[PDB]
């Protein structure tokens, strides 16, 4: 469930 | 943007990696390089992400070694990921027999890291049990660290005799 979660996980302004 | 694409491959966010390779122009970023040497291609199947390794070989990847000889196919047993490894066998099979600077297969690793369906996947298609660089089978090194499901997998295979006959006279760890 975890790995699902970074795998979904919505990421702005932490990218690079 | 090397960066970007390494982190969305090391964890399958496969939207952003069809982002990412949208321009089908350059493909000095799709096989670049890591700190350790790895393509996406290899962080992909590190982790068991069967559609993204899917992907990056639907839009052209090649088959690089790590800077310790590592291919996908040995991260990808080195982790017990069965469907990235039938994707990896289902594209090539000129990949399988294929060694490391210590001169270990895949069936090596997956057989030392006690993954049972992996060394039955590995042994339903052929395998070519080699040596290790110590002249250990891959039976010798799962019968090492008591690994009992493999080797009673490898029991029940029908390439068992096979897997009897190799090993060295020479060599006083694998008697």
């Amino acid at each position: 469930l975890i790995k699902l979660i970074i795998q979904k996980m919505e990421i702005i302004s932490e990218t690079e | 943007k090397k960066s970007p694409l390494h982190f969305a491959a090391s964890y399958g966010r496969i939207n952003t990696c069809q982002r990412l390779l949208q321009d089908i122009s350059d493909t000095r970023l799709l096989n670049e390089g890591d700190l350790h040497g790895m393509t996406p291609l290899h962080l992909a199947a590190k982790n068991g992400h069967d559609k993204v390794v899917q992907l990056l070989l639907k839009k052209g990847a090649l088959f690089l070694s790590d800077h310790n000889g590592w291919t996908a196919l040995h991260h990808a047993s080195m982790g017990g990921y069965t469907q990235t490894m039938k994707v990896i066998l289902d594209t090539n099979l000129k990949c399988t027999d294929r060694l490391d600077e210590d001169g270990n297969t895949a069936l090596h690793f997956a057989a030392r890291e006690g993954h049972a369906k992996a060394v039955a996947l590995l042994l339903s298609h052929n395998a070519d049990i080699v040596l290790n660089k110590q002249q250990a089978s891959f039976l010798h090194l799962a019968l090492h660290n008591k690994r009992k499901e493999v080797v009673l997998t490898i029991i029940r295979s029908k390439r068992w005799d096979e897997c009897l006959k190799i090993f060295s006279h020479n060599s006083p760890g694998n008697k």
